[PDB]
């Protein structure tokens, strides 16, 4: 006579994390002209 | 009255950096044994 006793469960979440960092430079030139007439 | 017109060139340049990690909740690691 053979039977099963089951002790503890444990849980193995599936679960995916990620993590993302950045830096950024930049510089921007503009040379303007304007004729107005009055 | 009074009549004007604008012209502008604007140029600009840029540069970037990233880093990433990702990891599984599930499967995080993998073990080995050296037995005898």
């Amino acid at each position: 006579i053979v039977g099963v006793g089951m002790e503890k469960l444990i849980i193995s979440t599936n679960e995916h994390a990620s993590t993302d960092q950045g830096k950024t430079v930049s510089r921007a030139t503009t040379n303007s002209k304007t004729e107005s007439n009055t | 009255h009074t009549t004007d017109n604008s012209t502008a060139v604007q140029d600009s340049n840029g540069e970037s950096w990233n880093t990433g990690l990702s990891i599984n909740k599930g499967e995080s690691a993998y073990i080995n044994a050296n037995v005898r």
